[PDB]
């Protein structure tokens, strides 16, 4: 159905979000060493 | 790998097939997660999977081979991946896409000297592991002595002697060589690496006699193996655990030479043939094979540790078929568990884990508490206390992170000041069913977690922690907020080298002592903090996440800030740390706005003392003045009482409902997680509106109070013109607002999010702003 | 990329037949090891690279 | 004691009737029971004796059980040298034949042993595992068990989607789950935990609300949830059936709520006999639904799900459940052969839905002609019931 | 539902980008901090 859709687009964007902080953060984290 | 292995390797694959499409590499990374056994445990087809793998192996003997080698190394997830090759091998547009996919990238881009060899890679390995732990060190004679060897020494003309002669001269020889002595026709000679005696017998003895005496030998030549093996592995280097093992190993012997003394008396006696003297060594000859091969199995990837247990646990599945061999398995395996499972037991039990032979299941590693406290990730959390899955043993696979986590509970207990010490721990010893044992560790572990837990909450009191952080973080202490309002108004209004932190550290203790708070015990705990960049531009850019042109001001790096010591240093956090001081940063922001507007909506109060007629110009400054306070109020009271207090519940709650350090992890992490959600911290463009908004709100006022000053004393842009300007500030203050509105609806649109709602609900209780909503949305 | 045991994990696989790529049999390895279900993997693997 | 005694199925040696499911047994379902202990031999005679026998066939099905039941209960005694001429267990098989004693002794022994396996296993999974308590949650919320729920929706709730708000605002998820906590909590028998884990799924997405035929409102159905390793009996036919009895509740729910709006219309400010014309369409709906389960189908219903589990296999415990949902759902005369008297229904329900907008605007010919095509249609489901049982 | 569907899939490919440099970041951080 769409709930299960719905439920994976909201825990989705937080997936991205944090892929990209976890990157974001790596990348920080090597141009300060 | 990382907290993100899985998406980053789900990733790392898809594009090495050049796959993001299809299922997509989060489809992937997804159908890892959720289909996925919790250990490489899961039996499989051994001959239907040999079959499909050697259908397209290179050589399936030698997959075959490989398996048995990497059995020998310990090597895990041998008999799955098979599994996984065969049906992968079956699945040819996966392995052609794997194949070109892999094309595409590469074009883009003596026994002696072996034992010796041995112990010296364990003497290295136990100086890398134990920072200058000193070891015992054997003489080195005891392995540079052959004639102290134990295994066998590594005749008349056969055709001329008596048949009968000939066999008592061999059944002398065998004695011998049996004892560890080269005999005459018959004798074990030195093996090649890990390896038996090999016998070599004289060619011209009787057909039937050489081969009855062979058939005796195979005893004998295991038993050069094994006698060799174990003055091998007697060496300190390869275990405390394997020191065990090895005593184990010779006792085993030792009883093997008893029953050789009997034969040999019963030779002096003289009581048998060839053959019945190999069926009355029959049973400890099964014996001597099965520990020959176990001995093989364990030692070719010198199985040590939990690794070892786990060998011995699959040792005893296998000896379940034969009843003997089983509970010898178990008695064994409570033999050598000893010290390993004693030092998993104080692992578990006391919080520390001693195996100069680094043969301890849960680890500890250096780690800062003070760096817990300043730093997000939690330094005394995983490098003071890890956790090593490979001295885990497999009957302690599943309770290996129970085991871990009651030793880094009983390690917290004692740096919360309380011994750490299991009284319900129970010596550990190795059988067939480490069940009981992880009774007992689940026992242990929810004694040293409760204890670390109780230790934080009492000793520690880091529910005073929470009620001081509530009080100065969160503002909880109205008092003190005024106070430190009051003195820092034009402290931190000042710019960042103009307004003195020691100045502001003075006034924020002077409206802690001159208010309320002063009633909180930690309320002298607090102090001013700076922050390194814009509260408005640090959400945009972590937003945004893969100071000369910007004004700084005090009031705008005006903060709390707080200090943990251990263990409530390895417990707060500085991700934590630093969406509190967001927050507060952001509640001292709005305070000071809605001070503004106040004082701006005083000012003109004089209109009211002044004719009405003559405050033409003023009455739109006024009104504009009186509809943004009553917007801000009505934003940070819906604000309030849903937002922040909702993420104060649920951390009350949630940690109300926490029972070991996880639990209060979680419930925190809940509550923290809520109040992220429901802050709308994840848009700049959303704080650039709330900036755009205060700014002009700040304007406003700022043009109020210089026709304020203008007219006592009569008695930029915004200053410029009078209501003109107020005009366009008040324009753009409500562009803001309904921006900020349409993104929190089409929040709530999207994400069953009531509070973009309850905003609008709030602004347009009259309906003054619930027409201009309506007619934006359009 | 491929650390000594991915390596010896691509080397097996490759006794076995195919070829992984080091990231790939790095990958593989890794999620074998982060407790999952080989044949699951497999499906995954299949599901992104073949389609 | 490793694989009787030990219920084990996971054997890759050649040697059994089971061979080890690395998807059969995790996933508890019919795949579980059935190849849990896969077909190593599929014939169990390479897996042991002739003497085992007994329990051959029955041990090859029983690794596959144990796997079914392992993701509740895999351990148990139920699941996962010769001498010289010494005579004396020569002859105790020779005197009487070895298969003789054997059965005798140990078959019998074993068989014993296989049937308090199953009826142990059975009792762990009916106790208290909370499947029962999905199908109570069902029966509870599915089927609206407390009567307040019903009443507030005809009274105040069956307004917007009564009729249809929109294909897309009717279907909207904060509100519909607003509506369903809100039902459950006007009702003091709808808070059960399966009450507020009815679900939503669909086949057809919303495409009108026209008030006129009977397309009153059938969007939503109900999906409770039950208990897992407890969908190791799970087939498609009894969670249809739920679905099914779900759907045909709302839909008759929908049709007396859009005769509650005409009444609610009527009174809120050429229609006569428009009551009477509901009562006697209503009345054979509520005879044939209190004949499904009323005070006596009530508990007739349950009883025959309690001995739904009462096999020793998940399959034959599957079918025992399955027969008492058809059974239940036949109770109402739902035959796939019926399809008729659907369109017959569906004409009748149309017309039914039609005379109460009718009555909610203030028709008469509508009530009329309900109360003759009742009759009529009356006469003609006797003469079918008289032609079919 | 299909339109959920869609935004799950982008979101599933938004996942795959960052993880995929989060892997190569990973690969950086060993060949730099090693």
């Amino acid at each position: 159905n769409m709930k299960d859709f719905e439920n994976q687009i909201t825990e989705l964007k937080k997936e991205n979000f944090n892929l990209k902080l976890r990157i974001y953060f790596l990348e920080e984290r090597m141009q300060q060493e | 790998m990382s907290e993100f292995r899985i998406h980053h390797d789900v990733n790392e694959l898809l594009s090495l097939l050049r796959v993001h499409g299809g299922d997509g590499a989060e489809v992937y990374i997804d159908l890892l997660q959720k289909n996925r056994t919790p250990y490489v445990t899961t039996t499989v087809s051994a001959h239907s999977a040999k079959v499909k793998i050697a259908e397209f192996s290179r050589t399936p003997e030698d997959f075959l081979k490989k398996y048995d080698e990497l059995k020998s190394k310990n090597t895990r997830n041998l008999d799955p991946l098979v599994y996984l090759l065969s049906k992968l091998m079956e699945d040819r547009e996966t392995l052609q896409y794997l194949q070109q996919n892999a094309k595409e990238r590469a074009e883009l881009a003596t026994w002696q000297q072996s034992l010796e060899l041995t112990r010296k890679m364990l003497r290295d390995k136990q100086s890398k592991k134990n920072s200058g732990q000193r070891l015992p060190v054997l003489p080195a004679w005891v392995y540079e002595r052959p004639a102290l060897l134990g295994d066998f020494l590594p005749a008349v003309p056969i055709g001329s002697l008596p048949l009968a002669s000939q066999e008592a001269a061999v059944v002398e020889d065998l004695l011998y060589v049996l004892v560890g002595v080269d005999g005459r026709y018959i004798s074990a000679q030195p093996l090649t690496g890990r390896q038996g005696r090999t016998f070599l017998v004289d060619p011209n003895l009787d057909l039937s006699i050489r081969e009855l005496v062979s058939r005796i030998l195979p005893v004998a030549a295991s038993y050069s193996t094994v006698t060799r093996f174990i003055e091998e592995k007697s060496s300190f280097e390869y275990g405390q655990v394997n020191h065990a093992l090895a005593a184990a190993m010779r006792t085993l012997v030792k009883e093997y030479l008893v029953l050789v003394t009997q034969l040999e008396q019963l030779q002096r006696q003289g009581l048998l043939s060839l053959q019945k003297l190999w069926f009355y060594i029959q049973p400890a000859m099964r014996s001597l094979d099965i520990l020959a091969s176990l001995a093989t199995s364990v030692d070719k990837g010198e199985c040590i540790g939990g690794a070892t247990l786990s060998l011995l646990h699959d040792r005893s599945f296998s000896y379940t078929g034969d009843s003997q061999a089983q509970e010898l398995c178990l008695h064994l395996t409570k033999a050598a568990s000893t010290p390993y499972f004693e030092i998993l037991e104080k692992w578990i039990y006391r919080g520390i884990i001693d195996d100069p032979y680094s043969e301890f299941m849960v680890e500890e590693h250096e780690l800062r508490k003070e760096k817990i406290q300043e730093d997000y990730n939690d330094k005394y959390w995983d490098q003071r206390y890890t956790v090593v899955q490979r001295q885990i043993p497999s009957f302690l696979q599943k309770m290996a992170g129970k085991v871990l986590s009651t030793g880094k509970y009983l390690n917290v207990v004692r740096e919360c000041g309380h011994d750490v010490t299991c009284p319900v721990a129970k010596e550990v010893v190795y059988t067939l069913k480490e069940r009981a044992y992880v009774e007992q560790i689940e026992k242990a572990f929810s004694y040293a977690s409760k204890v670390l837990l109780d230790f934080l909450m009492g000793e520690k009191e880091l529910l005073a922690h929470l009620r001081s952080i509530k009080r100065y973080f969160l503002m909880d202490q109205g008092d003190f907020f005024v106070h430190f309002m009051d003195l820092t108004e034009e402290e931190l209004k000042k710019p960042v080298d103009d307004i003195t932190p020691t100045r502001l550290e003075a006034l924020l203790e002077l409206a802690l002592r001159m208010s309320t708070a002063n009633t909180d015990p930690f309320k002298d705990d607090l102090k001013i903090d700076l922050m390194p960049h814009d509260l408005i531009t640090q959400l945009l850019r972590v937003l945004a996440i893969e100071p000369t042109e910007l004004t700084l001001s005090g009031l705008e790096a005006f903060s709390f800030d707080y200090v943990v010591t251990w263990p409530l240093s390895l417990i707060i956090n500085r991700k934590a740390l630093t969406r509190y001081q967001m927050l507060f940063r952001h509640m001292f922001y709005c305070k000071h706005v809605e001070r503004q507007l106040c004082s701006v909506w005083i000012s003109n109060k004089a209109a009211k003392r002044f004719s009405l007629h003559s405050a033409k110009w003023f009455a739109g400054a006024f009104t504009l003045r009186q509809r943004m306070l009553n917007f801000v109020q009505n934003i940070q009271s819906y604000m309030m009482f849903e937002v922040m207090e909702p993420t104060w519940h649920v951390l009350e709650q949630n940690l109300r409902s926490a029972s070991n350090i996880d639990d209060v992890l979680g419930h925190h992490a809940s509550f923290l997680d809520n109040c992220l959600k429901d802050c709308m911290l994840t848009n700049p463009e959303l704080l650039r509106v709330f900036s755009k908004l205060m700014s002009v709100c700040v304007m406003f006022t700022n043009c109020l109070q210089r026709f304020t000053q203008s007219m006592k004393l009569d008695s930029p842009q915004l200053a410029s013109s009078f209501e003109a300007t107020i005009t366009k500030f008040d324009k753009n203050f409500s562009a803001h607002l309904l921006d900020l509105l349409a993104r929190l609806s089409i929040y709530s649109t999207s994400d069953c999010e009531h509070g973009m709602a309850s905003v609008i609900s709030r602004l347009d209780f009259n309906g003054f702003y619930t027409e201009r909503l309506e007619r934006l949305s359009a | 990329v491929l650390s000594a045991e991915e390596t010896e994990l691509f080397e097996l696989a490759q006794a076995a037949g195919g070829a992984m790529d080091p990231e790939v049999f790095k990958i593989l390895v890794d999620l074998l090891k982060l407790n999952v279900a080989p044949l699951a993997v497999f499906q995954m693997l299949k599901s992104m690279c073949a389609g | 004691h490793d694989w009787v005694y030990s219920g084990v199925f996971r054997d890759v040696y050649g040697e059994f009737m089971i061979q080890v499911n690395h998807e059969y047994l995790g996933c508890r379902d019919k795949s579980y029971w059935t190849h849990g202990y896969v077909l190593v031999s599929k014939e169990v005679e390479a897996c042991v004796p002739v003497f085992l026998k007994h329990v051959a066939h029955d041990v090859y099905v029983c690794g596959k059980t144990i796997n079914l039941l392992k993701l509740c209960c895999p351990r148990h005694y139920l699941c996962c040298v010769q001498p010289d001429t010494d005579e004396t267990a020569v002859q105790l098989s020779e005197l009487l034949p070895l298969p003789v004693l054997m059965k005798h002794s140990v078959t019998a022994p074993l068989a014993a042993h296989v049937s308090l396996v199953n009826k142990a296993a059975v009792d762990y999974f009916f106790v208290e595992l909370h499947l029962g308590a999905h199908f109570e949650a069902l029966r509870h919320f599915l089927l609206m068990e407390d009567g307040e729920f019903a009443q507030s929706l005809s009274d105040l709730l069956f307004e917007k989607l009564g009729a249809g708000q929109t294909p897309g605002e009717l279907l909207s998820p904060l509100v519909l789950n607003s509506v369903l906590s809100k039902a459950l909590q006007y009702s003091l028998h709808g808070d059960t935990p399966h009450a507020a884990n009815l679900s939503f799924a669909l086949k057809f997405l919303p495409e009108a609300f026209a008030p006129n035929a009977p397309d009153v409102l059938s969007c939503l159905e109900l999906r409770y949830k039950v208990d897992w390793p407890l969908n190791i009996v799970v087939t498609e036919g009894c969670l249809s059936r739920y679905s099914g009895i779900f759907s045909f509740l709302l839909q008759l729910k929908l049709m007396m709520w859009t005769l509650k709006d005409v009444c609610f219309h009527l009174k809120r400010t050429q229609f006569r006999q428009l009551q009477l014309f509901k009562h006697e369409m209503q009345h054979f709906v509520k005879v044939i639904q209190g004949y499904i389960a009323n005070q006596i189908l009530h508990v007739t219903w349950c009883e025959f799900r309690a001995r739904l589990a009462s096999v020793g296999d998940l399959e034959e415990i599957q079918r025992a459940h399955a027969e008492y949902l058809h059974k239940a759902v036949f109770r109402g005369l739902l035959t796939e052969k019926a399809a008729p008297a659907m369109n017959i229904i569906h004409s009748l329900f149309s017309l039914v839905l039609k005379f109460r907008s009718q009555l909610i605007s203030q028709n008469f010919a509508l009530m009329q002609q309900s109360y003759s095509t009742f009759k009529y249609y009356s006469h003609f489901l006797f003469k079918v019931v008289s032609k079919l049982v």
